[PDB]
């Protein structure tokens, strides 16, 4: 957290993977993913893409640091699905930041 | 590649509950998918409920909650089902189905029974043609009378004859279930080659060989 | 709760025909699943991802589909074919099935061999008195049997069993038991098992006497 915003929730976007076992998988597993991005502020960015890739990285290691201190744990899959949704979500939090 | 083998059959009194298992064999897969559905009366399929075993998320149909448990158990590859306050609606054939990606498999089964019959193991009677026969080959067949609950299993010389065997379903009457099996060879076959069939019970733990001498 | 219905509910086709069954869907779905089961086996997955196909699935086999409709095509009609096939869901809790379409493959006529069986020894000490008649390998499925326990018919006291089509010859078979008291067959002499079928012109009969 130190010299991070979070932003506030969001309803976690439906990713699709082109397989059913995939989307299933994601939509079954997506309550155990984040529902809020940790991000830097706006102004440290001179694009969007580097904001998200930074918002992306953050998010998933806070999650992960939080998740695995309650009892938690992901596989290697989940990390790979939640790259995918956190990175939406990021692109949403940048939208809400610019508006 | 994974083998799925489920719990033989069970029999419970209505009102009991009974837990069925299911393990992954062979199993390479981290993670995987779990569906349990059921199959009533051979033909409707119903999903049940999963489980992504390693580690945690359960989902279920809303109609069986309450009356199915899921849970796994990883210090053996083995999953669960709970059914919860049996009733004859709850007797089917219980499927396990695994899922991962390109993959699928799916157990044998495990056919539940709801009832309070007895457990009688079945008398096995050979059947025998009578003072003639002889075309170009010749039939002989097991009649498996007054046993509960299903399933049996018929093997002809333990398996070593597929060729010609007919096991026909088994038909409750009056609360026992009956079912025969026949078995066609060539007419100089019998009866030089000794033929037997091999009549197995799960719930009664009886299994009976019967040869067929001619009548 | 999507539901799937599938048609038609059942279906006889002809060899090296194609033959397209459909699974429709009351709401929208993305991928449909195809699972196939012949009687005694579990159902096995046949074709998933709506057009591939399962491991060790046939090449003549294909499906395809979107939104609401779903189809499954086999471009060649093979006796192995001859089953039930039932679609499947998984956009929506619950996952749901379809009503399944029973597929059966059309052959030449074939007649039945029927045989007939005494009671047993075991039987006879045990206290009952059971006579089998097996009516095997016939085309197509409709029969009848009748009982004759010199030369008067009987109901009550009777089971049949019917198999599915075979996957080999295509064929269908059957079973029926008399089922009597010691000391009622022991009463009568001389026993028929009698079958009415499309094959012959008359009704096929197979009897015996109280000597073997």
């Amino acid at each position: 957290l130190g010299g991070y915003m979070l932003g506030s929730a969001m309803s976690r976007p439906i990713i699709h993977f082109g397989s059913d076992y995939e989307d299933r998988y994601y939509r079954e597993n997506m309550h155990r993913y984040p529902n809020q991005v940790y991000y830097r502020p706006m102004d440290e960015y001179s694009n969007q893409n580097n904001f998200v890739h930074d918002c992306v990285n953050i998010t998933i290691k806070q999650h992960t640091v939080t998740t695995t201190t309650k009892g938690e744990n992901f596989t290697e899959t989940d990390v790979k699905m939640m790259e995918r949704v956190v990175e939406q979500m990021c692109i949403t939090q940048y939208e809400r930041e610019s508006q | 590649e994974v083998q799925l083998q489920q719990s033989g059959p069970e029999l419970v009194k209505p009102g009991s509950s009974v837990k069925i298992s299911c393990k992954a064999s062979r199993n390479t897969f981290t993670d995987y998918n779990l569906d349990w559905v059921k199959q009533s009366h051979g033909k409707t399929l119903e999903w049940i409920g999963n489980v992504y075993p390693n580690n945690g998320v359960t989902g279920y149909n809303q109609k069986f909650r309450g009356k199915a448990t899921l849970t796994v158990d990883k210090s053996s590859s083995t999953a669960y089902m709970e059914l919860h306050s049996l009733t004859s609606e709850d007797s089917a054939v219980y499927y396990c189905a695994l899922y991962y990606y390109d993959v699928s498999y799916w157990g044998q089964g495990t056919l539940v029974t709801v009832s309070s019959a007895k457990t009688t193991p079945p008398s096995v009677y050979p059947l025998a043609p009578g003072s003639a026969a002889q075309t170009n080959s010749v039939t002989l067949g097991c009649l498996v009378k007054g046993y509960f609950p299903e399933p049996v299993t018929v093997t002809w010389n333990s398996g070593s004859l597929s060729s010609g065997v007919h096991t026909f379903p088994a038909v409750l009457q009056s609360d026992l279930y009956t079912l025969s099996s026949s078995v066609t060879v060539p007419s100089s076959t019998w009866p030089s080659q000794s033929v037997t069939c091999n009549v197995a019970h799960p719930a009664s733990s009886t299994a009976v060989d019967k040869k067929i001498a001619p009548a | 709760q999507i539901v799937l219905t599938q048609s038609p509910a059942i279906m006889s086709a002809s060899p090296g025909e194609k033959v397209t069954m459909t699974c429709s869907a009351s709401s929208s779905v993305s991928y449909m699943h195809w699972y196939q089961q012949k009687s005694g086996t579990s159902p096995k997955r046949w074709i998933y991802d709506t057009s591939k196909l399962a491991s060790g699935v046939p090449a003549r086999f294909s499906g395809s589909g979107s939104g609401t409709s779903y189809s499954l095509t086999i471009s060649s009609m093979e006796a192995e074919d001859a089953a039930t096939y039932f679609c499947h869901q998984w956009r929506s809790n619950p996952y749901t099935f379809g009503g399944g379409t029973k597929l059966e493959i059309k052959r030449a006529d074939a007649a039945p061999t029927v045989s007939i069986f005494p009671p047993s020894s075991e039987q006879l000490t045990g206290g009952g008195a059971s006579v089998v008649c097996f009516l095997n390998n016939f085309y197509p499925k409709d029969i009848n049997v009748k009982w004759k326990i010199d030369g008067s018919e009987r109901q009550n006291g009777v089971l049949n069993s019917w198999t599915d089509q075979d996957s080999k010859d295509s064929t269908y078979s059957m079973s029926s038991t008399l089922t009597l008291t010691k000391d009622e067959y022991e009463r009568h002499n001389s026993y028929t098992c009698e079958a009415t079928h499309k094959t012959s012109t008359s009704p096929i009969v197979k009897s015996f006497n109280r000597n073997e």
